[PDB]
RNA sequence: CCAUAGUAGGCCUAAAAGCAGCCACCAAUUAAGAAAGCGUUCAAGCUCAAAAAAAUCCCAAACAUAUA
């Protein structure tokens, strides 16, 4: 998990989702791309 | 060879020079007051000459060359004054809004001061929509009437140029938003 | 599955080898049917073709018609293509020629031209010709 | 509705779909609720308003099929968590083999977020900047008041 | 796994569940692999008839079924 | 990794044989060579590189090919094209694959060229791989050594 | 075949050049939409 | 606020009240009936 | 705990030569 | 003391800011929200060059075709699509698809309107000058699955149970 | 809403077939790019067309609904 304030796409498989009252980016080709809002 | 005392009633006010649209359709509409750098202009050609093509798109310097002194302690660099309204960037061509708005903006959000890139019909559209909303208004009251009337012994708070600025300007601020 | 040969008529099947044997075969039967076609064919050509092969083990060749990319420069009495890849003149074939070759083109299937306007055939190959840094006069 | 089931056969029957109250007070009402004049006149308390926009399971049904107003769909959604979370929806509890665990109960209203989800202030701010804890929904703004006060949507 | 027979009437009313569920079983990804598995399509309230080797008749009528509600159902059957 | 389809193992691969005297002997697996390599033609001489600190050579020719003999000659003299003493440096000829029958036809031609010396595998089979096996360990023992 | 014979060469007709209502043209301006859709594609 | 609370660069800030900007409308209307007497 | 199987092309990452510029503090 | 013109926004004078507090805009609301209330009907489209070339070609494989025999899409491979096309060119019997959206408007107001229940998804036609109906069901009979919904031939409409006797 | 194919577009390569690089970017039908991103040694197979951090211990208590 990175943190980034503003989250972006890196995959078509990529997605969204709000967890735990913030915003993160999960992925399952590349868990790389994953992301955490700060 | 001269100094200049820094005068910083250049950066007050509306811009009412290099507020039309000349030869092009795109433009960056500056929101505020500032100095541009050299090092703005650096970033401004790099990434306008890399985005686009200069043989079907074109664009046009529509800010002056750095003249401003800037003295430290001896002048050192020289600076461009911005005021709010100015196009700073002009560009046109067989081109679409969409697929310029993406870098255009890009580059407008590294400017010093507030700042928007706008076709030529959203531009005018914004314009439209602000003197509608002054007519549309449901407030008696506005500034305009109180600071020029001297209503409640307001200009003992208020500066001479206020009157002028109609109360959209606070510093090197444009308030949009304000009527 | 669908596999594509471009060799010489005048030309055996070993880079076919893995190709074609990834799934097991008997070459020398591709081999055998593509030489079968040589023969009454005019000699000195390609023959690029389309074999399909089917899982229970039979081959189903079509000869059809060669690559109009060698077409273009065949009766030239060149055997070299465009290296440049267009912005130049490479190929001084006559448009009279050019025209009679691509007439006599479409009459396969194969090519699936099927279209009945024979000057929509001929724009198709001008438009493949464009590609080739060759150029049509008279 | 259509529904399922196991003997095989299977087929889908139309058991029992109910029908909307013959005379609309506000014909040419574009929503469900301007249809009915209750546009600003309900919050997450009228249950029974709510309880026609939900599957029985508690999760709630699709614009395309309620026929709802846009701006209202946003309002009804926001109603119906506060409304679970009030307890006001017990028929309506999520759909098993296993039992839950027995679980602290503390009786809580107008509840804008999910209750494992925010995180307790330790540090609240001076005067002039204090953080404060959000009650009820800014969608709830509109909502016809009775009162010279406005609703207090932070405390 | 065994047979699959579809009853679809365009001359009658017509339900496009059954219809849409022929396109989906007449691919080619899902002939190749149930080979098995033979399809046929009658044309004449629609009726699906599939004959398990495992002596199980899966009965479904098409008419008040989701499209792919009818490719759920087959899926739980067949895999088991 | 092993395929049918040339010019696989790019990358040099190592593997060490052992040994009853606790001792062991590497040894690499370079890409595929071809005649020319000087004009960078194939994937060129590049990998020989490791070869600088080989101290012997492993020369496997197949005898799938018409004339195995000429492989030999087309492999000393692109190593004489990257480095002069390589084609000097020690070394043992291998052939492979004579599993087949038309290897174990072309196989008298061989003992007429390249001779007894030359010793005969299969890979596949793993026929004649013990001596291989005595004839690495020997060349170690010679040059090797000191 | 003299009339079958007749055909442009050298460059395409362009949007201005072509006279719309064309069977190529719509061709032509679904080939520039996917163009310039897939130009503005790299960018995010 | 490291200084006075009022003064300076960086102060407490203020916020105007619904009783402020009532009052404040309050006295602005009692002078445009005051421009009015004053026009004839 | 296992070992990850290797494309053809692991090239990608073995690296024989490279190029640095080396500086000091 | 501190500059008019600040890097910062500068903090007012209170009495300033009690001004920009009454002096703000208040948007009118109506009584009835605009967007709750009934649109006006929308301004007549224009008819694009894409539907009207579309119209033309449609019309034109109708009325020129005297046969037309509707077949479901069934998917099938390019591979086995060529056969089934190559069979059919040497009977000169073309193909023709159409989405189904643009095919609606005519089949409401034409000689076939009876056929817009059979016009519900995939579908293509087989279209040809001779009434080949033999050649047509011969074909069909190859691959079980593939369905005939039938249509019309000789400007006479039915579908496959009375186009199978008709054959003969 | 969606199908094939002039065509492994050509050249450079040992093979680059849409996707190593470079040039051309036209063009059959009525019905997508000499292919925007995956994947194959190459093919084959897939998709798309709105911010913030420090040092003794947070800091009134509380509250959304009875007509200025
Ligand atoms: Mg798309
Ligand atoms: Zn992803």
């Amino acid at each position: 998990f990175k943190n980034k304030t503003v989250l972006k796409k890196r995959c078509k498989d990529c997605y969204l989702v709000k967890r735990r009252g913030r915003w993160y980016v999960y992925c399952k080709t590349h868990p790389r791309h994953k992301q955490r809002q700060m | 060879v001269r100094r200049e005392p820094k005068n910083l009633s250049d950066i007050r006010g509306p811009s009412t020079e290099a507020t039309e649209f000349t030869e092009g359709n795109f433009a960056i509409l500056a929101l505020g007051g500032g100095y541009l750098h050299w090092g703005h202009f650096e970033m401004m050609r790099l990434t306008i000459n890399r985005s686009m093509d200069p043989k079907n798109m074109f664009a046009i310097w529509r800010v002056p060359a750095p003249f401003k002194p800037i003295t430290r302690k001896a002048i050192d660099h020289y600076v461009t004054p911005v005021k709010a309204g100015r196009l700073v960037v002009e560009m046109g061509g067989r081109c679409e809004f969409e697929e310029v708005q993406g870098f255009l903006d890009q580059v407008a959000h590294k400017l010093p001061f507030a700042a928007k890139a706008v076709s030529r019909g959203t531009l005018e559209k914004m314009r439209k929509d602000q003197e509608e909303r002054e007519r549309n208004n449901q407030n008696p009251w506005t500034f305009e009437r109180i600071a020029t009337a001297n209503m409640l012994g307001i200009r003992k708070v208020l500066s001479p140029y206020d009157l002028t600025h109609k109360g959209k300007y606070w510093g090197k601020f444009y308030m949009p938003k304000r009527v | 599955g669908v596999i594509r040969a471009i060799v010489r008529a005048g030309l055996a099947m070993p880079p076919l080898g893995p190709v074609l044997g990834q799934r097991g075969v008997s070459i020398n039967q591709f081999c055998k049917e593509f030489n079968e076609r040589t023969k009454d064919i005019k000699e000195g050509i390609p023959l690029p073709t389309k074999i399909l092969v089917k899982p229970d083990r039979t081959f189903e060749i079509k000869i059809g018609q060669p690559t109009v990319s060698y077409f273009l420069k065949a009766a030239a009495g060149i055997e070299k293509g465009a290296r440049q890849t267009g912005k130049e003149v490479a190929g001084l074939v006559t448009l009279k020629h050019v025209y009679e070759i691509a007439r006599i083109k479409a009459q396969d299937e194969a090519f699936a031209l099927q279209d009945v306007p024979l000057s929509s055939v001929v724009r198709s190959i001008i438009g493949s010709a464009r590609s080739l840094g060759i150029r049509v006069v008279k | 509705f259509r529904e399922v089931v196991e003997t095989t056969i299977i087929e889908g029957r139309i058991t029992a779909t109910p029908k909307e109250s013959p005379n609309p007070p506000n014909p040419s009402g574009q929503c469900p609720i301007c249809r009915w004049n209750l546009k600003h006149k309900y919050n997450y308390d009228d249950v029974l308003l709510l309880s026609q926009f939900i599957r029985p399971h508690g999760g709630m049904l699709p614009r395309k099929i309620t026929g709802l107003c846009q701006e209202e769909h946003r309002k009804i959604e926001e109603c119906v968590k506060m409304a679970h979370r009030a307890g006001l929806l017990p028929n309506h509890r999520p759909r098993e083999g296993v039992v839950p665990k027995s679980k602290p109960q503390l009786n809580r209203y107008l509840t804008r977020w999910a209750p494992g989800s925010v995180k307790p202030i330790y540090k609240k701010g001076p005067r002039w900047n204090r953080v404060r804890m959000p009650v009820g929904s800014p969608l709830l703004r509109d909502n016809v008041c009775y009162s010279r006060t406005p609703w207090k949507l932070y405390h | 796994v065994k047979q699959v027979r579809v009853q679809f009437c365009p001359f009658e009313k017509n339900v496009e569940s059954t219809r849409t569920f022929l396109q989906t079983v007449s691919s080619e990804k899902v002939r190749s692999t149930n080979l098995n598995c033979s399809v046929i399509a009658d044309v004449r309230e629609p009726c699906v008839d599939v004959l398990f080797g495992d002596g199980h008749r899966l009965i479904m009528r098409g008419a008040h079924l989701t499209a792919l509600e009818m490719l759920t159902a087959f899926a739980s059957h067949i895999r088991a | 990794a092993v395929a049918s389809y040339p010019f696989t193992t790019l990358k040099p691969h190592v593997g060490i044989v052992h040994y009853e005297g606790h001792l062991q002997i590497a040894v690499a697996d370079i890409p595929g060579i071809i005649r020319g390599a000087h004009q960078n033609r194939g994937l060129g001489s590049a990998f020989l590189r490791h070869i600088e600190r080989c101290r012997f050579l492993l020369f496997v020719v197949d005898l799938s090919q018409p004339e195995p003999w000429t492989q030999v000659d087309d492999l000393k003299y692109e190593l004489e094209m990257y480095e002069k003493g390589l084609s000097a440096r020690p070394h043992a000829i291998v052939a492979n694959k004579i599993d087949l029958p038309e290897a174990q036809a072309n196989l008298s031609q061989l003992r007429d060229h390249l001779g007894q010396e030359v010793i005969v595998l299969s890979a596949l089979t793993g026929e004649n791989l013990e001596q291989l096996l005595l004839h690495l360990k020997v060349l170690y023992d010679a040059y090797a050594e000191a | 075949p003299e009339w079958l014979f007749e055909m442009n060469l050298g460059p395409p007709k362009t949007l201005e050049e072509l006279d719309p209502e064309s069977r190529e043209y719509w061709r032509r301006l679904r080939k520039q939409n996917i163009w310039r859709h897939n130009r503005l594609s790299k960018n995010k | 606020i490291p200084g006075r609370q009022w003064i300076g660069k960086h102060r407490r800030p203020r916020f105007v009240s619904l009783r402020a900007k009532q009052n404040m409308i309050r006295r602005l209307e009692i002078e445009a009936e005051n421009h009015y007497w004053l026009s004839m | 705990g296992k070992k990850l199987l290797s494309e053809k092309k692991l090239k990608r990452y073995f690296v024989d030569y490279r190029r640095v510029l080396v500086c000091g503090g | 003391g501190s500059k008019a013109v600040t890097r910062h926004r500068r903090v007012m004078h209170f009495q300033r800011q009690k001004l920009m507090a009454v002096t703000e805009y208040i948007p009118p609301k109506p009584a009835i929200h605009p967007s709750c209330l009934p649109s006006p009907p929308s301004p007549p489209q224009e008819e694009i060059g894409l539907i009207r070339l579309l119209r033309r070609e449609i019309a034109a494989v109708f009325q020129d075709n005297r046969m037309i025999a509707v077949c479901q899409n069934v998917a099938l491979s390019a591979e086995d699509k060529l056969l089934m096309r190559h069979q059919l060119r040497k009977h000169k019997i073309l193909m023709k698809v159409f989405p189904n959206q643009v095919l609606k408007p005519f089949l409401e107001d034409s000689k076939y309107q009876n056929l817009l229940p059979l016009f519900v998804g995939h579908n293509m036609l087989l279209v040809s000058e001779e009434p080949k109906v033999k050649e047509m069901v011969r074909i069909l009979r190859t691959v079980p699955f593939l369905p005939l919904l039938g249509g019309c031939i000789d400007d006479t409409i039915l579908s496959r149970q009375g186009f199978i006797n008709y054959s003969k």
